[PDB]
This record gives structure tokens, C-alpha cells and sequence, in this order.
RNA sequence: AGGGGCGUAGUUCAAUUGGUAGAGCACCGGUUUCCAAAACCGGGUGUUGGGAGUUCGAGUCUCUCCGCCCCUGCCA
RNA sequence: CUUUAAUGUUUGAUGUUCUAACGUUGACCCGUAAUCCGGGUUGCGGACAGUGUCUGGUGGGUAGUUUGACUGGGGCGGUCU
RNA sequence: AAUUCCUUGUCGGGUAAGUUCCGACCUGCACGAAUGGCGUAAUGAUGGCCAGGCUGUCUCCACCCGAGACUCAGUGAAAUUGAACUCGCUGUGAAGAUGCAGUGUACCCGCGGCAAGACGGAAAGACCCCGUGAACCUUUACUAUAGCUUGACACUGAACAU
RNA sequence: UACGGUGCUGAAGCAACAAAUGCCCUGCUUCCAGGAAAAGCCUCUAAGCAUCAGGUAACAUCAAAUCGUACCCCAAACCGACACAGGUGGUCAGGUAGAGAAUACCAAGGCGCUUGAGAGAACUCGGGUGAAGGAACUAGGCAAAAUGGUGCCGUAACUUCGGGAGAAGGCACGCUGAUAUGUAGGUGAGGUCCCUCGCGGAUGGAGCUGAAAUCAGUCGAAGAUACCAGCUGGCUGCAACUGUUUAUUAAAAACACAGCACUGUGCAAACACGAAAGUGGACGUAUACGGUGUGACGCCUGCCCGGUGCCGGAAGGUUAAUU
RNA sequence: CGAAGGUGUGCUGUGAGGCAUGCUGGAGGUAUCAGAAGUGCGAAUGCUGACAUAAGUAACGAUAAAGCGGGUGAAAAGCCCGCUCGCCGGAAGACCAAGGGUUCCUGUCCAACGUUAAUCGGGGCAGGGUGAGUCGACCCCUAAGGCGAGGCCGAAAGGCGUAGUCGAUGGGAAACAGGUUAAUAUUCCUGUACUUGGUGUUACUGCGAAGGGGGGACGGAGAAGGCUAUGUUGGCCGGGCG
RNA sequence: UUUUGUAUAAUGGGUCAGCGACUUAUAUUCUGUAGCAAGGUUAACCGAAUAGGGGAGCCGAAGGGAAACCGAGUCUUAACUGGGCGUUAAGUUGCAGGGUAUAGACCCGAAACCCGGUGAUCUAGCCAUGGGCAGGUUGAAGGUUGGGUAACACUAACUGGAGGACCGAACCGACUAAUGUUGAAAAAUUAGCGGAUGACUUGUGGCUGGGGGUGAAAGGCCAAUCAAACCGGGAGAUAGCU
RNA sequence: UAAGGUGAUAUGAACCGUUAUAACCGGCGAUUUCCGAAUGGGGAAACCCAGUGUGUUUCGACACACUAUCAUUAACUGAAUCCAUAGGUUAAUGAGGCGAACCGGGGGAACUGAAACAUCUAAGUACCCCGAGGAAAAGAAAUCAACCGAGAUUCCCCCAGUAGCGGCGAGCGAACGGGGAGCAGCCCAGAGCCUGAAUCAGUGUGUGUGUUAGUGGAAGCGUCUGGAAAGGCGCGCGAUACAGGGUGACAGCCCCGUACACAAAAAUGCACAUGCUGUGAGCUCGAUGAGUAGGGCGGGACACGUGGUAUCCUGUCUGAAUAUGGGGGGACCAUCCUCCAAGGCUAAAUACUCCUGACUGACCGAUAGUGAACCAGUACCGUGAGGGAAAGGCGAAAAGAAC
């Protein structure tokens, strides 16, 4: 599903309104990605589901660290 | 039931 | 005149039979009513 | 019947919409042609449907009255 | 100050060429007894396409509703201070 | 004319007599060319009209054969029903009287029949109107919205040329 | 001997002809719309065994479990609230007449439909017949009556040459005899030849079966005698047609239709169903697919782009998020 | 020594009521003054039950049709037996599938059920009855389709789908005739067969796959030919002399 | 009952019996009554507990002004001789009752909207696999053999067996009329009628689900219900109407 | 615990017991077919079909056991591709489903009210989904106050229908502060010096108090009416027992009980103590939660509907300071107070009752009370989901009527 695997990031819902405010139900999803992250430790690819703020803290924490969460999540990278 | 005899008038 | 009901055993089992209901949780929630409200025949298998 | 529109030169139409009514054709007169026409020059034409009211003043504004158009008169 | 000629800078506008993101409902190999999927190799495309947020346009495709009263029945006409 | 209001348009054919039909006329209220026009053999439980045959369709009904209806025995419903000792007439009267007034008539009670009335029975009227009722449907009614489409930013980088 | 029964015995048990919709036939011929799968079964070798195992063949032998099996099954037992003039798939298919599984009468077999008995009114239902007239009835020939078969003769306008057409209209039909005592035809024994020999071939014609036609005679009012079984013709509107539709008041001129045209769509197609993946389109590729309108065929389809849509253009005007 | 309740009677108050009694019944009832209410019913096409009305009226369910003798019985138009008559006979007969679930057979009974009576019944009650290597099902095999490891997708639920696994209405081994029970039969009995596996013996020996190939394996229409089911006639056998 | 008005021929009721509609909670105002009184009274809670404790608070004894503020005064205005509102007048807490408010709010009754489920054993379409269509006609293309042509073309005869072809049973449809209209039957029967080798018909399974399906298109059909199925829930929706 | 007993309609038959192996009651075990998460595969639930292994032999077979999926962990093997990785095969644990309400979270209406109707209301209600517990959730201040101070969270009464919100309409509706119920504080973001300190969790070991069978339990006779006395009329007695029920009409003394006094082989709850197994207490010095706070855009939550709107959550795009520093004090700034987010844990007061026991009612008394006082979610109806009834009383004793 559409789930981010670093942030966990997941569709929310809410409001469309209008110049008469009249509200309709809508979600709003995340802007998720399916990228390459290239691990050096295993010096290969490892495809993750990301979304576009997942990407930022990828290069804030490495890739390593982020990583070593997920095992610790249980996320099955 | 029934249906509703056309002896209408109208 | 061919009336609404024309019996098929074999139809009536694969559409409320106990393995159909089971299969789906909306016919085991049709289960749990019936087990609820003490039903002698839960579903329609012999 | 009821409601809207219309009546302006000889025929078809502009109108200004309170203070002095034009255009096209037709008609008349004169050119041109052997002659008619086509063409050219010049020009006269109107109670503005009828009446009665307003207004200093009405074809124009108001109301009836004639004539001619356009719309409606539907549900059981 | 105007006119500004050139000067670097900072933002953009196209065009061209790349590959490395991304796409592949191209080929091949493996998982594999598999027209799914995933991985690998390669080709093609390529900073597009596609997707997210925001935003302009369009939208009876689909919804929620409105669409007055008086009236010698109602509608039409007329009327509403 | 599946289209013509006036209208049974007018003329012709068919009939003794034809508001229909057929042929023309054109004055098309308000036909018209793929929301197709005009024709068209065949087809049609297709619509209209005419003729022959045929007949109880009818003039005008008669008889007969069966099944009910009628009588007897057995079994045994239903809709409806304020209560009834439940007549005519004229008038009155939520304005069309078995029930009021006046008057007339009528012994008590079944059975077979006919349906004029009991504003007969059926079903809180379908027409009409109303409610600041409901629902579907339409659109250049209002406000939105899925979808489609536009651009900015993100996923999304490099070099060069102007 | 208990109407049953039980026990014993028990003749002939052949041929010809006719003949299927069944079988050969999952064949043959032909056509376009081009007509499952898998396993059992047969065969082939890999890896893994090739002394073994395993395979083939012949005997002997074991095993074949479990569940259903009554009865109804076009109906009183199923579906219709009913012992309900309704509905319900397959198999079997006797005799006479007949083209026939139509129809009439019968066989095998099964029934008389779970209130009757009287009476013999009106009226109602289902039928029969009708003087004379023959649509005068009625919105309307509604209904009824009538037509009805086979063979032969004959048959118009019009036509897309197929039709129209069974057009219309008419004639002959029974029975008996003769041709010919039971014909033509079909079937086909015995016998006689031939065979590299059999469920054989060629002759051969016995015996069965058997129309159709003609002639002569004969009966009746009537010979397709019953049942069964088209009414016909003329003009015209609409739709070309076969078909489809409002189960339960509308079967039509409505819908569909082949054909025609426009338009979209280059295949990760358009489009559609799906929050998405995906699927259909299509295992198709513009001679394809989707949508729209028209609706065979024949002769044809004129003028308007102002309005509203759509398509193309992009210079300018205006204009969102953003900065 | 007769409470409430019910049913009469009498008295009494302006009224809703009250008091007392006779009978019924057979065990509760309750003054007074306060307190609390599911506190008072004729109607709502009110709700439930009971009972009327029409009314001993309509109807008693295809116009295929009945009649008689005898029997059983308390009782016979309806049951049993017999003889006639009539109806179906491409069905109104026979056998199944689907569906029903004992309605099948026998004994016994007539309250209710049967549109009447009923001795009868598909009614009540009690017994009995369904016998398979070959018929089906199960089993092997697949169609449409369903489910679906992993997988992909999706707020969650879930959706789709691969390998697979299910799913006949289709494809796959084999039995016929005769006899017999009140009710079952290709199932039981008699007679005569056949099939697929297991095991063992003997002989001869290349076997082998989730793999390959073949086969299974397939339309519509039409045309005949060869046949059988079956029928007819003759012959034969038995019986008949009307 | 509803009305200006009903014996009204306006609605309601066949009858009896039973049941059946102004309630409850909280808050607020007014009246009555009781207590205390310029004061009255507690709530939660504590508590052997209907006591007592708890004065947290609430109302009242002072108002005027938008407010700051002032105060038996105050506001207005620059200021009022003014004018508005106030100043002599007992309240408060229980209990009962009359109203109001929020809740279903006196009871019964909608057509509908929304949510979650159940239904394609009927019917519509589609998918897979099977079955059915007596009999009798018409005689296309093609083919053969002639006649004709240089070869065709063409023509004749004979073979052939084409068709949403013809007549007509089963089968399927449902056009007309009669009956039937509390029926034999909640759509049929009888006599006729159309199709009847096909766009046919049928058996057994499967698939598409409610703003959705399916539809040779009628708003038809989707379990006797369809201009938005059925079941449960929101729900005692709402009902200025009866 | 016992002189009676083989459940009920429901008799009968054949029997078993009587002083303790009848029966009955309780604790702990044994057995526990088939279906059902159903788990060997399949399936039209209660049926069909296996595989492996051990052990049996009458050579026909037979009896047990194991064989689902997923998650986690560990071994062994094992691609493209050399290592690896994916994948694969085993073995251990754990999870699957059901169940009333209450609880947290993910989604989320409309009817209705506004006398219409869009914002709003209904309502974050109904409903769907996920998860957990006996409670859940919340919780140890980047909180409030206002220059005085308070000191986690939850719940009740006030504050108050106030301040505000609002087509400023309908309506919605606090907080501060106060009174109560109940109170409890800690750990990581790191290393030493001490040292196993406190405390917590496992378990045994006793005590105490429950729970799951039980034991004893006082005291009346006569007469009258009457079918029968518990009633009438007399005369007694018990009471820490006059709560109730039954007994032929109304029983303190007839029976069962009640008040009191007692009881446990075994299992188990609770609490205290104590022993082991983990668990670390204290002191010093450090450290002080970054794609986070904040901001732009779009929404949502706070009573507060964008409004001048603080505060909280974030789909999107950005992005700090970091103790010499930050957050808040309802736009915003300064000053001043107060607190230290971006890591966690935590009992009590609170909500609910499918179920167990006792007791109570100005609650019902067979059309009432649960739909059901009765073999009721049954009969019956519907394809199905689902809907859903009617129906109690002989008498003291059946003595239920021999003939
Ligand atoms: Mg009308
Ligand atoms: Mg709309
Ligand atoms: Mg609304
Ligand atoms: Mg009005
Ligand atoms: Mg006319
Ligand atoms: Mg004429
Ligand atoms: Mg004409
Ligand atoms: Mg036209
Ligand atoms: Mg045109
Ligand atoms: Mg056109
Ligand atoms: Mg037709
Ligand atoms: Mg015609
Ligand atoms: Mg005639
Ligand atoms: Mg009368
Ligand atoms: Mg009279
Ligand atoms: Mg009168
Ligand atoms: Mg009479
Ligand atoms: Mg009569
Ligand atoms: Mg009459
Ligand atoms: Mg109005
Ligand atoms: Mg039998
Ligand atoms: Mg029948
Ligand atoms: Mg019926
Ligand atoms: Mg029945
Ligand atoms: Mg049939
Ligand atoms: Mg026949
Ligand atoms: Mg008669
Ligand atoms: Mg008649
Ligand atoms: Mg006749
Ligand atoms: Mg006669
Ligand atoms: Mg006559
Ligand atoms: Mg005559
Ligand atoms: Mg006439
Ligand atoms: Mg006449
Ligand atoms: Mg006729
Ligand atoms: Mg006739
Ligand atoms: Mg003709
Ligand atoms: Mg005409
Ligand atoms: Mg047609
Ligand atoms: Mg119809
Ligand atoms: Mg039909
Ligand atoms: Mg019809
Ligand atoms: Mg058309
Ligand atoms: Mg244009
Ligand atoms: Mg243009
Ligand atoms: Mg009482
Ligand atoms: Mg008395
Ligand atoms: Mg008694
Ligand atoms: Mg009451
Ligand atoms: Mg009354
Ligand atoms: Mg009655
Ligand atoms: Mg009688
Ligand atoms: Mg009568
Ligand atoms: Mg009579
Ligand atoms: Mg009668
Ligand atoms: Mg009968
Ligand atoms: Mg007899
Ligand atoms: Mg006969
Ligand atoms: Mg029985
Ligand atoms: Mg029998
Ligand atoms: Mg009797
Ligand atoms: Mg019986
Ligand atoms: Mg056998
Ligand atoms: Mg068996
Ligand atoms: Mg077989
Ligand atoms: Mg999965
Ligand atoms: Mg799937
Ligand atoms: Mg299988
Ligand atoms: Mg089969
Ligand atoms: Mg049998
Ligand atoms: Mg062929
Ligand atoms: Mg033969
Ligand atoms: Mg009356
Ligand atoms: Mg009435
Ligand atoms: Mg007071
Ligand atoms: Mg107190
Ligand atoms: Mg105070
Ligand atoms: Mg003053
Ligand atoms: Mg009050
Ligand atoms: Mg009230
Ligand atoms: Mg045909
Ligand atoms: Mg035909
Ligand atoms: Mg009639
Ligand atoms: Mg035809
Ligand atoms: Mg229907
Ligand atoms: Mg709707
Ligand atoms: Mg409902
Ligand atoms: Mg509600
Ligand atoms: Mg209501
Ligand atoms: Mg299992
Ligand atoms: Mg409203
Ligand atoms: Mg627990
Ligand atoms: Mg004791
Ligand atoms: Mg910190
Ligand atoms: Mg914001
Ligand atoms: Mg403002
Ligand atoms: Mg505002
Ligand atoms: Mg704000
Ligand atoms: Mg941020
Ligand atoms: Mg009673
Ligand atoms: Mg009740
Ligand atoms: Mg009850
Ligand atoms: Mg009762």
C-alpha cells in the first residue's frame, strides 16, 4: 500500500472547500517514489518505497543509519 | 395485492 | 408457470451452504448472528 | 376574445422621440439617341390612420376610436 | 540625471549532446516444473514521460438543492413599497 | 399527407346516398433531402378502403343437444354490516329523503326472477388544488465534485551553445 | 391347493417381404460462419539403474472399498398456500388408414378425473340446424359460416428476373373386372457355370412385395364422402425483408437489421471496468477497433459557419499557483 | 359462620358513586388519613381473541360415463371381486435424471385430514422393505469459472493474479439372459462371461521422467448405400367346427 | 368527527372482552403552601450514613453607564432648572401545581434519504459443455454431357443440394374472440394464430449487485416488489396535514 | 454425605444398597467420535482422498504417530555471478478463531433542525475496520498563573449557559479559579568510584484470610368449627432464631431453614513473611533527543466556522538555535515571569456486565413481564440475509372414574 518505508508516511484524509466552503471528503497521499539507494557496506541496490521528505532525511542520516532502523522496525526492506 | 383498476376518471 | 423457486441441491449448498458463508468474514458475520441469537440451524447444509 | 406591434410622399422604408420629416424607386422638366429605353442635369410632393386631451407648442407625449399585422384562449 | 558602449554577476528562455535518476506491456539469463513477480545482462527512451502537493480552465459525468405569494380553482395575464 | 387549423377544401372515380378510401389540384395554418427526400418487387397475427364467395352478424329470432341455474340429501364460504318495527308521492331540508311535514297506499311470511334506488360493494381519488412534501429526469438554474487539461515545485542530473 | 399358487411335463420355435428418426457414420460429399481441453492409452529417449530394479509373456492367486439403490417422477408424492383444468429435462415409439411422431379408431398398458340423485323454467355457457334475404349488423365482416387433399390443365399487372404463384380458374377421384387370374417396378431362392476358393463372382428366374394408368361395368343426392385440411381478388399508407420488444391491458409504423457516411483510434491504441495493480478492447493492428447518426435496393442528398460545439492557429490583449 | 370475583335485588347521594343483601364461588380482603400513578375508553378504515351477518345462499375444481351382481361391514353411488359400458393410447402408457423423503408393502383404526359418506386412502398407528468388481456416485481428467503460496496493488477491510488446487453439463476398465418377493433387483438366485490392480512362480529380457511425439480430438448441412430394432404375410405347432 | 351549516345521501365503527394516547428528566418563570429571614440555602463528597459534617458556590440586600468609572445616585452634555434608568416596597430554600425550554415530548401514519449486508434456483445478457427440430415442397452456386465460339461468353439436358426459403407437428412464441374476474389459475383454459435449420430452442453449471447490473431499448428486467431490489440499522427520520 | 437409589416427560421392568466401595455433592485426573481457527490434501460443514515413519502378520492387511499457513530465531544447502545475495530444505518457539458492553485508533453518513436551503446543525453520532485490557486511555510541565503563587494524569460538583464561536441565524460552548475522589514517581540518550546494596520480576516455603462440598442449630399442648387447622377459644414456651419457604384454611415452637457456632483430603484466589533465580541502589563528573522547532501552501483538531487568531496534529515545499540557548504567556513587539519539546515507563480514583452468588423493589402478574412463565428464536414464512408466533392454573392427595 501506499506507505512510505523510512517515515511511514500514509494517506491522510480531509476537506476539499470552496468559495462557499461547502466541504467533500478527500485524502491526500503521500509522494512516494520507488528508488535505487546504492548501500556501500554491500556494495549493491536496494529498491526502497520513499516518499519525497524520505528522501531528505536519507541524506541527513545515511543510508546506513536509516537502515539500521528499519531492521530494528521489522519493515522487511 | 392488486393493480390499481384503470376505471379512472380523469 | 415456472414459478421463482426450481430446486437445485447442488446450487443451494454452493451459494449458503456452511463452506460459502465460512469462506468470507460478511457470511461469518451472518454466523455469529445466527449463533447470537441461538438459532437451532445455523446454516442450511443437512 | 385577450395581449403586443404597425399606420410618414405614388409604393417600400428612415426618423427626430416636444420647437424646421428625410432616403430609394416612381412622377414631372431639360440633355443625350433617327426613336424608345439605359445614362446625365434639375425639381415638386406629407392632415405623419381618425378623434380627444396635456403642453406656450404634438406626426412625436397620454387615452379612446378605425384599419393592418403578431401572439395566446391551457389541465381535468 | 539622462544616454547609456562595454564589463562580471544573478536569475531565467530555448537549442544541441550526454547518462546516472526514472520508464520499458524490447531481447536474454536465473529464482523455476511459471506468458505473474523479482533479480541480473543488454538494447531503446531519458531529464522527458509518469506520479505527489498547489493552481487556472473545462466538466449534468455524478451529486446536494432551489425554482414565491395573492388570485371568485390553478395556470397565463396583472399585482407586491 | 401518420403533417391541412379553417375543412366534410375543390374536382373526378367508386355507392341509390361515401365527413373514410383512390386520382388529381396546390391555397405546404405548420413537407423537404442521411434528426434523409422520393419511388420500390417481395414480406406483414401492419393501418384504411372496395369486390366476389360465404354465412343467425342482422331483418327476427325459433327449435334442439349438453353444462349450470331450480328441487332433494351431505358438506359448507365470501366481500359487507351504527342500530332498524327498512312504502309511494309532493314539499322541505349540509341545497337529489325508507326515517322530517302533509297525504295516499299497504293482512303476516317465503320461493324463483329483473337490477331502478339504498348518492350500492371494492380501494384514506389517479383528474384538480394544496404542503416553504418525496422522488427520478433535463438544462447556457445555483453551489460543488469525479474525470480531463494547464503551469509551478518535488522525484530531477551534467556539459555546451546562443 | 388358501380364487393366489405349488410341483411335473411341455409341441412348433422357420421363411419371405416391408422397414426406421436407431447402427455402419467420430464415415462420405459439400459449404463458410472454419468448428474444447486434459488425462487414461501408445511410443521415444534423458538423470538415475544397467548382477539388481524394472519391462514383456504364461499360469496360480488375492482384491475391487465406500455411498446411492424403496416410491413418485408431465404428477394427488416436484415448483405453484390446495389431493390446484398451470409449469417441469431425457429415454422407449405397436396395429389400420395416412407423406407423417398430424389425425381417427384400437393393442400392450392405464384410467372414468372424491359430492351425488332428480327435474327438464327464465337466463348464462359449450354446441347442432334453419324458411327467405345475404353485411341491411357493427367503430370494424368482431365472431361464425365458407375455403381446404393429390394428380393434371391453366395462370395477370408488376418485378430487384428470384418472384408474384398453391396466382386466379377448372377437370379427374368410390367399388368391381379387364389390359395384367396378383401388371410395370422392387426383392430374389433353386439350378448351372467360374474362382488364385469365401460372409465369393456371373448367370438364372421360382416365390414374395407392389404402384400408376387406360377401358368396361356398377351403387348413392353426394366417392379428397368421416377426422384431417389455404377464403380469394383489387387500390393504398408505413416499415425493405427473417427477427426483437413493454413476464402480467400496447407486437406496432417502435427497436434491431444488412448497407451508407462522419469522426476518434499507430497499439503501453482510443475507449471502458477499476482509488490502484490489472483486465476487456485483442493474443486483434487502420482491408482493424470504438463512438455517433441514417437504415436493403433504385434515383438522389441542394444553400447557410451568424449562433452553439468541434478542429486548426498564436502575434497581441487578459489571466492562477509561484517569486 | 364464607374474602375477592361474578350475577340478582333493595336502599341511598347533586353526580362520578356508596351501603346491604339472596345466589355463585372457595381464599383471601382491607377501615381511616396520607403517599405514588402503566388512575377511568365507544369511536383512531385502532391492536389481539371470540362470536355474528349475508346463509343453509355460492361452491363441492375440466361435459372422458357410467351400470349391475356378489362380498366385507353397524351402515356401500364412492371399498373389494366379477361381467358389461366409456376414455387415453407420441399418452392420461412404460423407464429415468433433477427434486421430494418413506408417500413404497402388510396389518389395524375412522377423531382430525379427503370439499359428501367411507369399511377405503398418498390420513393415524405398528411392523416389514432399498443386497452391485461391471448401473450411477465416489475416483482419474480437464471447460467456463472459483479459490489462490509467494507476488503486485490498495486508509484498514481488501482487489487482482503466478505456481498450483478445485470445479461436469464433457473425456476415462469391465455383464448379459432367465428365475424369484406382499413390497428390491444388469444388485438376490441359476447359467454363461468380462475388466483393472496386488502377490507369487516360470521363461525371455533395457528400464526409466515433473520431459518429447502420437493418439484421445471434436462444425453445419446434405446425399445415398448396407443393415438391425420392429412389423406384416406364409409355413409349422396347438386349439376351435361355432 | 369535521364544519358557516349534517337525519343528512359527508368520515368512523359487524359485536363483545382485553389493551390503547399529555408522561419522564433537568433547568427556568409564576401561583399556592411550609420554614427561616436581611439573609436564605448547600452541590459533589465525607459519614453508620434519610443524621451530622462540607457555605465550594448560588440567589438577595444598589444602581447607572457601551465601558473606564461613579454611586442613592447615575448616565446623557460644556452644563443641565432638564430628561432616561434607579432610590419607601423581603427575600431565599423546599413541596405541589400552571407555563416555557431541551430531549421522540400526547398517541398512531408517510412517500423517501443515508449506512452495512442478502439476492442473477425467476428474469436479461454473456461463458463452458450436452440435447432437440415428424413429414412434405421449392431446386441456387457448382459439376457432367451436348449444342454453339478461334477460345470464351451463351444455351439445353442431366446431375447436384444452397436458403435468418416454403407448407406443417414436437418445441417456442402469445395476434383475435369467448369464458373466467371472491377463478381450476394472484395472467389461465377453449377455438383459431406466428415462428418452426435458425438473429432457433433447451438442459446442467458459471459470471455481471442496487445509482449498480443487464437491456435487438419498453424505463423493460434484476426472486408475484423496480423512474433506483430486498434485509437490518440511523429510527420513535420528519409530517404547519388527517 | 448417606438409607435409600438407577436424570425428565414417565409409568414399568430388572436390579443395586442400608454404617459404609448404593446413590448424590465437590476437588483432582482419565476418556473426550465427526464437523468447526481446523492445521495432511480436497470439499456441497459433520464428508472424500492420501503421504511418511514406527510397530504388528493369519501375507488379506492392521494399529498409532507425524505431515496447514504465517511470524521470529538458529543451523544446512544454495542461482543468474567469483565471492555473496535472493531463493530452498529442516528444527525450535509464537500467532491464528470466538465472545455482551466498556476502551484506543483508522475511516465516516443522511434523515433532521435552521419552519426552504448550500455555510452550519444533526455529529465525529449511526455504521464499517484494526488493536488491547480487566479496565483501557492519559500521565510526571518546553503546564498554568500573574509580579503572589501553584506543582503529573484521570473522575465528580461548581465556575457557567459565563467569556466567546456562529448565514453573529439555528445552534455550539469553554478556560482560569475553587470544592472533592485519588495521589507516585522514575528510566535512557554515559563513563567512572563503589558494589549486589534498594526495588522489581520470576519461583519454591510457611502463616493468615477467602473460594470450590458440608455440620449442628432453640421452644405447644388441650378444646371448638371444619373434608383437612396453621383459624377460634384457653393455658404455655423459645428468641443473638418473629428473614423467608413448605406443610389439607392465616405456623416463632410441624418441616426446610434463619440467628449464631463450627468444617477441607485436594485445588485455587488474595495478603504478609521468608529462601533462591534474575534485577540493579548510592556518589562524582559529564551529556541534555535536528530534517526537529519554526516558516510557505492545503486541510484538520482545539468551545473558537480564517477571522486581527494564538496553541496542537501534518499532505506538500523548506528549514534553525542548540544552555553564552530555546518554548510559552490568544495577532505582534519590548520588558518581566515561567518552563526545557523533538526518547520512554508508571498503580490508584474512572467506564462496562456475556457470566457467578446473595439480597432488594409504592416493578409486571399470562393481550402484562424478555419474542419466549409451556421442548421459543421453536412451529411457520422467505432463494437468502432476515422476520417470527400462538400456547400457564383438576384436586390436599390421581384417589384420573372398578362395574
Ligand atoms: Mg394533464
Ligand atoms: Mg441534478
Ligand atoms: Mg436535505
Ligand atoms: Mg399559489
Ligand atoms: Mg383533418
Ligand atoms: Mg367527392
Ligand atoms: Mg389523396
Ligand atoms: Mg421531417
Ligand atoms: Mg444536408
Ligand atoms: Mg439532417
Ligand atoms: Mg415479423
Ligand atoms: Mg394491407
Ligand atoms: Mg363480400
Ligand atoms: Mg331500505
Ligand atoms: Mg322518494
Ligand atoms: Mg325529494
Ligand atoms: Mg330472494
Ligand atoms: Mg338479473
Ligand atoms: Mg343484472
Ligand atoms: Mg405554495
Ligand atoms: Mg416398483
Ligand atoms: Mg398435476
Ligand atoms: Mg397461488
Ligand atoms: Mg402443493
Ligand atoms: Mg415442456
Ligand atoms: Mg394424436
Ligand atoms: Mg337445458
Ligand atoms: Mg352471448
Ligand atoms: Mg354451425
Ligand atoms: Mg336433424
Ligand atoms: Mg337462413
Ligand atoms: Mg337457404
Ligand atoms: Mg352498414
Ligand atoms: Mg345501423
Ligand atoms: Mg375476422
Ligand atoms: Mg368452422
Ligand atoms: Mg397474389
Ligand atoms: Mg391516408
Ligand atoms: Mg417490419
Ligand atoms: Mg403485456
Ligand atoms: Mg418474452
Ligand atoms: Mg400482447
Ligand atoms: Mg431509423
Ligand atoms: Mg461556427
Ligand atoms: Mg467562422
Ligand atoms: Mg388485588
Ligand atoms: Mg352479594
Ligand atoms: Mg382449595
Ligand atoms: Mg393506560
Ligand atoms: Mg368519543
Ligand atoms: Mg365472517
Ligand atoms: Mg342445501
Ligand atoms: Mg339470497
Ligand atoms: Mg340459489
Ligand atoms: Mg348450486
Ligand atoms: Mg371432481
Ligand atoms: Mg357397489
Ligand atoms: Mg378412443
Ligand atoms: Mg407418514
Ligand atoms: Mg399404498
Ligand atoms: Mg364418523
Ligand atoms: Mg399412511
Ligand atoms: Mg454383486
Ligand atoms: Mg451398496
Ligand atoms: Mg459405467
Ligand atoms: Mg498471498
Ligand atoms: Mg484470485
Ligand atoms: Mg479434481
Ligand atoms: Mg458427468
Ligand atoms: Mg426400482
Ligand atoms: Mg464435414
Ligand atoms: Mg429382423
Ligand atoms: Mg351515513
Ligand atoms: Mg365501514
Ligand atoms: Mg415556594
Ligand atoms: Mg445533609
Ligand atoms: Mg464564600
Ligand atoms: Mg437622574
Ligand atoms: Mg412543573
Ligand atoms: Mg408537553
Ligand atoms: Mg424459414
Ligand atoms: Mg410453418
Ligand atoms: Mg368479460
Ligand atoms: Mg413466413
Ligand atoms: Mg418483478
Ligand atoms: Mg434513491
Ligand atoms: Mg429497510
Ligand atoms: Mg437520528
Ligand atoms: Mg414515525
Ligand atoms: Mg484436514
Ligand atoms: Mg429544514
Ligand atoms: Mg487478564
Ligand atoms: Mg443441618
Ligand atoms: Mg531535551
Ligand atoms: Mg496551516
Ligand atoms: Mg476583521
Ligand atoms: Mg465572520
Ligand atoms: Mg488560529
Ligand atoms: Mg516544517
Ligand atoms: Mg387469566
Ligand atoms: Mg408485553
Ligand atoms: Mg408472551
Ligand atoms: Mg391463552
Amino acid at each position: 500500500s501506499r506507505v512510505c518505508q523510512v517515515t511511514g508516511k500514509r494517506p491522510v484524509t480531509g476537506n476539499n472547500r470552496s468559495h462557499a466552503l461547502n466541504a467533500t471528503k478527500r485524502r491526500f497521499l503521500p509522494n512516494l517514489h520507488s528508488h535505487r539507494f546504492w548501500v556501500e557496506s554491500e556494495k549493491r541496490f536496494v529498491t526502497l518505497r520513499v516518499s519525497a521528505k524520505g528522501m531528505r532525511v536519507i541524506d541527513k542520516k545515511g543510508i546506513d543509519t536509516v537502515l539500521a532502523e528499519l531492521r530494528a522496525r521489522g519493515e522487511k526492506y | 395485492a392488486a393493480a390499481a383498476v384503470r376505471n379512472a376518471r380523469w | 408457470m415456472k414459478r421463482t423457486f426450481q430446486p437445485s441441491v447442488l446450487k443451494r449448498n454452493r451459494s449458503h451452504g456452511f463452506r460459502a458463508r465460512m469462506a468470507t468474514k460478511n457470511g461469518r458475520q451472518v454466523l455469529a448472528r445466527r449463533r447470537a441469537k441461538g438459532r437451532a440451524r445455523l446454516t442450511v447444509s443437512k
